[PDB]
């Protein structure tokens, strides 16, 4: 055969190519619902340190997802995404990674934020919309972003971030600082053309990115057998020569694993990976606990103090959040472009004006100056 | 005038219009994403029960897919009613809209066509929205010939405003206000009826200034209408435009030749926003009358933000404020 | 494993999937170079008559291709894109299909029209956009549309055909009258977003459409290997769980017996197939004439006859083509709207009277009234 | 002015301004379609020889994958400057153009930015190019805070506005007009200049009248401006916008408080075009000075056609005679 379009011998029987659904691939899993190590040589064997950091992660995050959950349904902010069955993937995948790796993400993903410590109060402020918030109160709760720790402010529409990761991953390659991208996206955002565009791209282009696609069952209402008919998302990932691999969304330490590997081998290589972790819309934290006490790290004592513990710092912040003024009206104007057009300061202008006259019907109150 | 009424919200007036379609059109069908189960503002909701999963389904989550995939439906002449979920995420879609809908007719002499087509999605802003829950998309519709672009302002209006989008041989796109999806309800008819395309209507007749809006602000700008008759003794000439394209010119501009003077708002953005095509084409064709300028009460023009929004929208007081100054011009 | 997303067992031990890249989805072949059956229990045994058809067609379209790329080089019309290489795989997937079929494509399916004996006249209004054209000369050259043929017109935008083909398929699904669609489109266009929706939309609707793609190696300058970086297209298919297959685009026969069988099973079960044909960017023309040599079924002078009729029916139709005026201007303005809006006809008539004054400087001799 | 020169047509002026800014710019890199072998319009030749195979590159065919890329490139720090094979085919990227990139740096405090992208285009009719080869769509992209669209009317304006965009710091569209790639030429400094964006350049002062375009239309109403001096002894003052967003208020305001009369003209469909936007403010902030109704000649609003280009396009003529009225309103 002579076709550049691609290596093949020639057949001489008429035969179609079918799709394996029914035995997928498989999952990769480390340790077993009781926290058992299940094949010793699969042991990334993390130091206790680091472990009770995904512990503590993981459950400072539960703790602070019960708080403003409620907080949602009191009406006291308007939106709210939680991370429960997500702590694990998310916890895992961010302990693998090296620091300075790019995150770009979207609902699921402040347990990666947690891991890098971001305050607290940050991700208080964001919800709140208060002075403190370097997102300046301009976009809808949990959509967190931080410069410093390297987590590109997450939007609503979904699957955008795709794309724009691989471009920050060829960018990447180019500097030549050996630092890779991971990009977490659900099973549900796959299906946009940008997730197309994405996967396409990372591999043409040879760049150093983790695709982390987090495959739950569900977006919103619409089951998976309404969203795609192949073996997942992973089962994609040889179609455009990506490298891929599906894993135990509840085993902290298979997703630790594999995101360690991508890393090293995306930096090293210039190649994407994929890897879709399955999880539930049997836990990622009582499994990590069973972990815990089989090696004697962990007992109940410490569990109710940790508990209290958490439970006082997130409402520290919480309340401490609900209390601060809310930005200058000033600043719905700025960031538009980089410096402000002069039509945008003369409307800026005319609120000012608005304000002065007719201020007493706005709620004037909770706003700085 | 239409048979038995119901109090309907504006959901509920949205599923009315829904079921009668399904009832009277076999052809029809509804797909996009979560609507099997109601939806998420629950306009589907039932409609699968009562006429079947092949009718009223869910598609994967992918706007540019959903789009196509209804031009195709509508293509073979059967009638595609496709949701997208906020009409923030419709531009994805965008170029099958604008390529692909809005000229299938046309470039094909008329050998094909999507007419059969609707797409309905929720719109505008909905008090803690910021930026991808609350962006009024109008505008951008505005300048594709080929295409129709439809806003009610309530229940009875939704109804028989989308019954035409939905009947009528032309792409459309229908707007849902989402903040009236659960405001106060009014008498809806239980069977079909259908309100004309392309025609705005004067809800209150007035002799001093006209009022110009669509969807929410067409209830702001009747409070203006109050305002201004009770502190200025202005008599205001109310009107909601209801179709964006085609749009109702002559309604418009002989409501101006008649007052004189002109307001015009709505909640997009000023810079491009429609406002300044009823201004421009108003001031062509009445030029001789204008006692004033035409003024433009419109959304500043940044992206929609969360917590600043009672700051950002062009309400009653934006309003009356530029109303008295265009009063003393 | 308990995960609704996927059915697979778990592995314990880390394995990245890879692609098979090197050794491809064979390409299948029924008849060598010298038009030799090589398999005997693949041969479609097509009685004379129809292949005589489709040689003629084949060889008719390559006339065409002649004259009105000459045109083109001459500037009497403004575009033209070829069939070179490409007519194997539009003429015998055209025969394998019913007539009523709905077809949609692009730039390169002129073979199906052909097939389906759409008049030379009609291929030649479209381009000189004259008086003859249904299109009413509104489209560029080659943007070819036949409603009695079932041959959905073309647009230039790459892709878009693809998920309206598959919205067609789940129409004629619920019509439940025994209709497929195909959908033909390139190995570049299927990088679009809209390959991803189209592929995934018609497997989790269910939907009776054949999607086509002819893989030339090229995208305008660009190959292959900076188009996708997977086994072509075909390894695609089943991980959106399509059944497809690879196959010769220089063989008539062997794109027939796919195109017949993928048909009868979309039809029969409700499920998308994937045809991936391979070309160049050895001919299917030369190589179905050794075909009919060996079978006694042509010869040197019918095939010397047959170019010289085909040479004149051509060029008949493109003289008469040529000296057709073009559409009246006031067709300009009519189908933008099934209705023409009441300010649209306010244009056509400013239009009138603006040629009532200034018509001497319009091309107004070349057109109709 | 700017040292020495060379005769380039607009191609030329491209791969000047190009070129330029990566030999100043490490991190710059150029990408899109078949940009590799020099481009369909040969806008890119020579530059990947040059500057590397990892600098000058083609992607996939997928335009909402090539702004998400260079999006990502942008965030970074790294000058992206990506290519659209046809301003026709910008659409699928229309969500990462005005969802994201043009939302980027607000929604984020200021974090993050795509400032360092700039995408550039083939624009307007070329006689023949029909529906997909002809479009003109700034007006789209105007109802759009956070982008900029900019519009080049020679050769020495194509290098200077191209290297504003690219050194500028927020995203911007620039539309390459592609009747002009191979015309008349002039003299273009070898080096790298800068021409302000936001700024519209009065080109032929005058007093009767303004005119008002952008793109190939300039030369269109240069030739108007001659046409009413001798057939009229109308005294044109003629202006190109350049900058479609922020655009210069300022500017033409000014010269309208000093005419009194404005036409504007765009190839783009009258409903929803830019002209309506000058139109309207124009008319708000020099509403007593109008001596006669704002005029805008523009396409109409169909889809572009193939055959019929020739009695769809604004033209001499058609600009001439709505001049002609405006004078004697
Ligand atoms: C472009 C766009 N369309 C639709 C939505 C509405 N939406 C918000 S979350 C969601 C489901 C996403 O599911 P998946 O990606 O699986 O993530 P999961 O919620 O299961 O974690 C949808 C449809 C959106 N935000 N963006
Ligand atoms: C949306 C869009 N982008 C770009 C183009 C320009 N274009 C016309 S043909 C072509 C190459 C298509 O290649 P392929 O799909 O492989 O078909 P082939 O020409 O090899 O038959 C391109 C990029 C287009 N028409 N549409
Ligand atoms: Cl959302
Ligand atoms: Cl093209
Ligand atoms: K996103
Ligand atoms: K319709
Ligand atoms: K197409
Ligand atoms: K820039
Ligand atoms: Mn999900
Ligand atoms: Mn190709």
């Amino acid at each position: 055969p002579q076709f550049p379009g691609a290596s093949a011998e020639f057949i001489d029987k008429l035969e179609f190519i079918q799709p394996n659904v029914i035995s997928g691939i498989p999952i990769y899993r480390v340790m077993d619902r009781q926290g058992q190590i299940i094949n010793p040589s699969e042991d990334p064997h993390l130091p206790k340190e680091k472990v009770l950091k995904l512990y503590k992660s993981m459950t400072l995050l539960n703790t602070m997802d019960r708080i403003l959950y409620e907080s949602q349904r009191q009406g006291r902010i308007s939106f709210y995404m939680t991370n429960y069955g997500e702590e694990g993937t998310h916890v895992g995948s961010a302990a693998a990674l090296d620091n300075t790796d790019l995150v770009f993400g979207q609902y699921r993903e402040a347990g990666v934020l947690m891991y890098r410590d971001y305050p607290l109060e940050l991700f208080m402020a964001q919800c709140y919309g208060n002075i403190s918030d370097l997102g300046k109160g301009r976009q809808m709760p949990v959509h967190y972003g931080c410069k410093e720790r390297h987590f590109v402010t997450i939007s609503s529409p979904l699957a955008t971030q795709i794309p724009q990761a691989v471009g920050a991953a060829y960018a990447a390659k180019r500097a030549n600082a050996n630092r890779v991208v991971i990009c977490y996206f659900g099973e549900g955002a796959a299906s946009e053309g940008d997730a197309h565009a994405g996967f396409n791209f990372a591999a043409t282009l040879e760049c150093p990115i983790i695709f982390f696609c987090r495959n739950n069952g569900y977006a919103i209402s619409t089951p998976t057998s309404e969203q795609y008919r192949g073996d997942g998302i992973a089962a994609r990932g040889p179609g455009y020569g990506i490298m891929s691999i599906r894993v135990d969304g509840n085993d902290v330490f298979a997703v630790y694993n594999a995101t360690k590997e991508a890393r090293r081998r995306a930096v090293a290589e210039n190649q994407p990976f994929l890897i879709e972790a399955m999880t539930y819309r049997d836990h990622p934290i009582s499994r990590l606990r069973h972990y815990l006490l089989s090696q004697g790290w962990w007992d109940e004592e410490q569990e109710k103090a940790w508990r209290k513990q958490s439970r006082r710092k997130v409402m520290e912040a919480f309340e401490q959040a609900e209390r601060k003024p809310k930005p200058n009206p000033n600043l719905l104007f700025s960031d538009v472009y980089q410096e402000m057009p002069a039509q945008l300061r003369k409307q800026q202008e005319s609120l000012a004006r608005h304000l002065q006259t007719y201020g007493e019907h706005y709620p004037l109150d909770h706003f700085d100056k | 005038e239409y048979g038995q009424t119901q109090k309907m919200n504006l959901f509920q007036s949205v599923t009315s219009a829904l079921d009668n379609s399904l009832a009277k059109d076999p052809t029809a069908v509804i797909f996009g994403e979560d609507v099997a189960f109601g939806g998420v503002f629950r306009c589907t909701v039932g409609l699968r029960d009562k006429y079947g999963k092949d009718r009223v389904f869910n598609t994967p989550l992918c706007e540019q897919g959903i789009v196509g995939f209804g031009i195709g439906i509508a293509v073979t002449g059967a009638t595609a009613i496709a949701e997208i979920q906020f009409a923030d995420y419709i531009f994805p879609a965008f170029d099958q809209i604008v390529n692909e809908a809005a000229k299938y007719r046309y470039r094909s002499g008329d050998l094909f066509n999507c007419g059969s087509l609707t797409i309905r999605s929720p719109w505008g802003c909905v008090g803690h929205g910021a930026l991808y829950h609350s962006q009024s998309p109008e505008a951008f519709f505005a300048h594709c010939p080929g295409i129709k672009v439809v806003i009610p302002r309530s229940p009875f209006q939704a109804k028989g405003l989308l019954l035409s989008c939905i009947e009528d041989k032309n792409p459309c796109i229908f707007f849902e206000p989402k903040i009236l999806y659960r405001a106060a309800a009014e008498e809806v008819p239980i069977e079909p009826y259908n309100i004309p395309l392309s025609q705005a209507e004067v809800i209150q007749e007035g002799s001093d200034v006209t009022l110009v809006a669509w969807g929410t602000q067409v209830h702001v700008i009747r409070e203006v209408a109050s305002m201004a008759k009770e502190k200025l003794g202005v008599s205001c000439e109310v009107i909601d435009l209801r179709t964006i394209i085609p749009w109702d010119v002559d309604t418009i501009c002989k409501s101006v030749i008649k007052t004189g003077r002109l307001l015009i708002s709505h909640e997009a953005p000023l810079t491009g926003g429609f406002a300044s095509e009823i201004s421009s084409t108003v001031q062509e064709e009445c030029f001789l009358n204008l006692e004033a300028p035409i003024s433009r009460v419109c959304g500043y023009d940044t992206p929609f933000p969360h917590i600043f929004e009672p700051f950002y929208i062009p309400d009653k007081w934006k309003c009356y404020d530029a109303l008295r100054k265009m009063i003393n011009y």
